[PDB]
């Protein structure tokens, strides 16, 4: 049988409303195990001045009980039929899922259903994890890659909400109050805002039915069936370089405006973004990788690693990469990349393309490898694209792009743009703005 | 035929590289192909080439060649390079032909 | 067609052909191989590990750039996977174009060229995909445990020892391929492919012999300790003790002691009460650490005890507590419904091991390699509850009388040694 | 030293009292000779105890004395000849420490001998440490551990350092004529009884080279 076939039998993810909001979505297997969860659209982007770091310090206390079972119980009662309760919070876009046996599908959705409804929210236990997050950034803090993005965001949305770390500032996680935690998850986790994903052995039916029963809250005015509509963001040229010459390598991080969720232009750009694919120390590949960048990395050992990012949000996005290096090749680096960018919107061949399709092909299907990342998917997708793409569309969008779509795409948002770019580490070699600006034109 | 055999022979003694040792891979000029070849040699066959052009180059500034008795002769030439170079060509002329 | 058939052929020579096609969209072939460090001689050490990475080097039918373009081209991928006794050569890929990645994932472990030159210009790599893995402690302990609970085989380290990094020669590998990768000791399994396929080309393609090739070394027993100080921030420690080999059924009662005790959380930033461990330690130590049932099953032996990680002052009792909760364990301190639970924890974790490609095509091959069988899941979920209540206690005592082993690594200034537990 | 030193006295900060552990240390390196050890607890400083090992020291052979030699005043040398037929070395082992010392036996050999060169080293203890030590080999350890000591007190360092590890542990200075006296008072008993308390006790190893054909601690 032919793979254009076994994508076909994929069967359909069906999805239905409840008259407060809440959607239901999951796709049918026979897998005796399973993965349900919420995806709440919430994330430090709806956050503000005064409340950075409510997200986080929900899903912090969203796994020590709720008013029903505290504590002790709430584990209790999951560990003792194997599930796994795990959970996020991006900018936004937070989310609780489960992992247990489709058997226990419905026992399960209840507690999904207890921790964002009924959280409990401990005085005792807030000023425990009020410690706590404040010791996962003493640690997140020497994570170069991140210190970098986090910047790289900081600077490249600047002034905007967008440019606010995920875990928020040191003085509100000092400060916010039981109060303060209350609002967020009220204000916030609100079923027309909520997705109630799963993949496993689970009958749909079976599913939307619990659902009905503890995603309960009818309400009444038009205000709460209303999805609060968000303030742009804007993209700003500029950089931020944080040095300290007694770091092993340093992270560089450059960046344009990306197109925004629903635009179908993204498939264009994460085809080309394969072109250019990623490499890093270890890849047996070598010499002989097919990614421009990768080979030349290696030949004059540019770099431990580098990557592209095709980050995506509701309004915008990110576009660009990121490298490690040592101080003394960071300019070479540097260079061959923007260069390679370059070429990107100049001369990609049809080969360069063929084969860039064919890779993300196969990445797209192992964003789809068990119950939890297909759950996700469609978690994911109801809440950004506002229903669910098959692999048999994603595929069908890719057979499409060819090199002149490439080469128009690119330059369409590459060429002469003013970047964003963050520096962090023993960054002395790469030294220039502007130098950089003329690094995006002519190739 | 048995012409180009012993027309070879002729050439060989003509060049006359044999009067200061070297072996007919011995004066190869060293284009990017032979300089890789030469890297893949084993340890010994590297540091007898060696030997041997030192030691015509030793010669050639003295003004002087080999004793009769020294020269190469045309049938104990061994052709230590020739494979490993056929095969540096070989590998090259596919990394070229498939970039397209 | 959603429900087919596994099955399972088995060719004269040997050679151990699983099939399975669930019509996912991408195929995922491998050969797995009784290899690994563990038929190491103190002469030939590593040898393993860098035929690992010497995996892309050329072949008699394609060259090492053919093969890594060759691959990409389709948005392939090539990967060995090893433990100290069996190797995983493996590809992935779209269904379409499973053909062509065939070719090389064969040519790779049947006929490699192994020249002098792409070999040396290679080891420096061993210096490096060392260096990286050991950035966690976690493999460090793992290393010096092994090698202080054994005295040959299984004590050979996983990562070609510093020693010996650029001395593995040519003539080496090779016969560490001729004299194991042989097709009794080779298993050709594949998901999301026709048994027909698989079959087909394993037999016109494949040649090199049967045969054990050279047995390996029984595995004899030490136990021993090794204590690594570094002054780092962190103690980790695993103590443990001769366990089960890979099928026999008290095998099955240590894989539900692990549970029983807990071996790892399933709530982000939890407390985990279902670990007799965890919670165990809890009630002894004021600062942030960590415990855990610790459990491996070799073919000829195995290990079973805890690994515990915690701050240098309190790493002693930290590992003390960590004792005295498997000896109160080891006396009639488990409720029979302590192993009702840990029983559908080990159920599910199981269960859930075969959602991930990688996962499904691992347990099909381990099996479908040391007996050319398969399992149904509901005879291996029989095999679980089959166990009583004695059987684990009786796990827990096997172990506080048997000859124990213990690794290290830290400022173990205020840590404790074997002869003080 | 009155005029001019200043810090002041005191034992500043007492040292941990030495506890005895025995394990045993294998270090793999494809070296091509294997380095050995094998000790027990041995005496300690002053303590009347050690003059028996370090009479058990020379008894079992500990160095040579002629260039290019055979030594044949060492059991222990001799003693492995009688089962080796490659090149090796084999010596007596013997440190005294304030609270504690060690004890035992150092070989060296080739990688593929270096297990039945340790073995010897041992079954070469045993029938030793049960009466196969003549009354008169005692009479020799005798003299080559007055002489030893005695052309250590040649060189201006070698005097320096007897006068001052003495004049530091005690302050005082035992004549050479008393220190000779008090290796003489040695019994045939205190010697085959050193060369038991070695037998016995827990012992400690330590290795280095292609320990490939090398024994455990547990298999001696």
């Amino acid at each position: 049988a032919t793979y254009a076939q076994t994508l076909q039998n994929i069967p359909e993810t069906n999805v239905t409303t409840l008259d407060n909001g809440l959607r239901v979505a999951s796709e049918e297997s026979s897998q005796p195990t399973c993965t349900v969860g919420v995806w709440i659209g919430a994330g430090s982007r709806y956050e503000n001045e005064k409340n950075n770091g409510a997200g986080y310090f929900v899903e912090h206390l969203a796994f020590k009980g709720t008013k029903k079972r505290p504590c002790a119980a709430f584990e209790k009662e999951v560990e003792s039929m194997g599930a796994h309760f795990n959970g996020y919070t991006s900018r936004e876009q937070t989310a609780f899922y489960i992992k247990a046996l489709s058997k226990d599908m419905p026992k399960v959705v209840e507690l999904l259903a207890d921790v964002v409804q009924n959280c409990a929210l401990e005085e005792s236990q807030i000023e425990k994890e009020r410690g706590v997050i404040l010791q996962e950034l003493k640690e997140m803090d020497n994570d170069m890659t991140n210190v970098t993005f986090d910047y790289l965001h900081a600077t490249a949305f600047q002034g905007t909400a967008l440019a606010r770390t995920v875990e928020g500032t040191t003085e509100n996680i000092k400060h916010l109050t039981r109060a303060d935690l209350a609002s967020y998850i009220d204000t916030h986790f609100k079923a027309p805002r909520m997705v109630l994903a799963a993949a496993g052995g689970i009958s749909h039916k079976e599913l939307v039915d619990a659902a009905r029963q503890h995603f309960s809250g009818v309400s009444f005015t038009y205000k709460e069936d209303a999805v609060p509509i968000l303030p742009r963001c804007r993209f700003t040229g500029s950089e931020i370089r944080a040095r300290d010459d007694a770091l092993p390598v340093a992270h560089v991080a450059l960046a344009v405006e990306g197109p925004g969720w629903a635009d179908p232009d993204n498939v264009v750009l994460h085809v080309a973004n394969a072109i250019i694919g990623r490499y890093d120390r270890t890849f047996g590949g070598g010499k002989h990788l097919s990614s421009r960048l990768a080979a030349l990395a290696v030949e004059h050992k540019l770099c431990h690693s580098f990557q592209t990012f095709n980050t995506s949000y509701s309004d915008t996005g990110l576009f660009g990469f990121h490298f490690v290096a040592d101080p003394l090749s960071i300019d070479d680096m540097m260079f061959c990349a923007q260069g390679e960018w370059m070429r990107l919107c100049t001369s990609t061949t049809e080969s360069e393309v063929k084969r860039a399709k064919n890779h993300l092909r196969s990445a797209m299907v192992a964003q789809l490898d068990g119950t939890t990342p297909v759950c996700e998917t469609i978690g994911s997708h109801l809440l950004n694209y506002g229903r669910r793409i098959s692999l048999e569309e994603w595929d069908s969008r890719i057979s499409a792009v060819d090199a002149r779509m490439v080469r128009d795409v690119c330059s369409k948002y590459i060429y002469d743009k003013c970047p964003a770019l963050a520096a962090v580490g023993p960054i002395e070699q790469l030294l220039d703005y502007n130098r950089i600006r003329s690094g995006m034109y002519w190739i | 035929g048995r012409l180009m055999d012993r027309i070879r022979k002729w050439y060989y003694n003509a060049a006359g590289f044999n009067k200061y040792g070297l072996m007919r891979d011995d004066t190869l000029y060293e284009d990017d192909d032979v300089k890789e070849a030469l890297k893949r040699l084993p340890k010994d066959l590297y540091n007898e080439r060696m030997f041997r052009i030192k030691r015509a180059l030793d010669l050639s500034l003295k003004h002087r060649i080999l004793p009769k008795e020294q020269w190469v002769k045309y049938e104990e030439d061994k052709p230590y390079l020739e494979p490993y170079l056929k095969e540096v060509i070989r590998e090259r002329l596919e990394r070229e032909a498939w970039n397209k | 067609p959603g429900a087919e058939d596994l099955e399972i052929t088995k060719l004269p020579n040997g050679l151990i052909i699983a099939s399975l096609e669930n019509f996912s969209p991408a195929s995922r072939i491998g050969v797995f191989i009784k290899a690994g460090s563990r038929y190491e001689t103190t002469a030939n050490l590593g040898t393993a590990h860098l035929l690992r990475l010497a995996s892309p080097l050329t072949t008699k039918g394609a060259s090492s750039f053919r093969i890594t373009r060759g691959i990409e081209a389709v948005g392939g991928s090539l990967s060995v996977y090893s433990t100290r006794e069996k190797m995983t050569y493996c590809v992935e890929c779209l269904r379409d174009h499973v053909d062509t990645v065939m070719e090389y994932l064969l040519n790779v472990t049947t006929a490699p060229e192994f020249r002098p030159w792409e070999v040396t210009d290679l080891q420096p790599q061993l210096k490096v995909d060392k260096a990286v893995a050991f950035q966690s402690p976690q493999v460090g302990v793992l290393e010096n445990l092994h090698a202080a609970a054994y005295k040959t085989a299984l004590a050979n380290p996983l990562y070609c020892p510093d020693y010996r990094i650029g001395k593995i020669t040519s003539e080496q590998l090779h016969h560490f391929v001729q004299n194991n990768f042989t097709s009794a000791r080779m298993a050709l399994v594949g998901i999301g492919v026709k048994h027909s396929d698989l079959k087909q080309v394993a037999e016109q393609f494949l040649n090199i012999r049967s045969g054990a090739g050279t047995s390996s070394a029984k595995a004899t027993y030490w136990g021993g300790e090794i204590r690594e100080q570094n002054g780092h921030s962190l103690v980790h420690a695993a103590v443990v003790t001769e366990g089960a080999a890979v099928g026999s059924a008290e095998a099955n009662a240590f894989s539900v002691l692990q549970h029983v005790l807990g071996a790892g959380p399933l709530i982000k930033r939890g407390s985990s009460v279902t670990s007799k461990l965890y919670q165990g330690v809890a009630k002894a130590t004021t600062q942030p650490f960590d415990a855990s049932a610790f459990n491996v099953n070799y073919s000829d032996s195995g290990l079973f005890g805890f690994y515990t990680i915690s701050q240098a002052a309190h790493a002693g009792e930290v590992i003390r507590a960590a004792m005295n909760q498997l000896k109160a364990a080891a006396q009639g301190g488990v409720t029979e419904e302590d192993v009702t639970k840990a029983k559908n924890q080990l159920k599910a974790t199981y269960l859930m091991s075969v959602e991930t490609a990688q996962g499904l095509l691992n347990e099909i091959g381990s099996e479908a390699l040391l007996s050319g069988t398969h399992t149904a899941p509901s005879v291996v979920a029989q095999k679980i509850d089959s166990v009583t209540s004695a059987d684990v206690v009786n796990a827990a005592k096997k172990f506080v009388s048997g000859k124990k082993s213990m690794a290290a690594s830290g400022d173990l200034g205020s840590t404790p040694f074997l002869d003080e537990l």
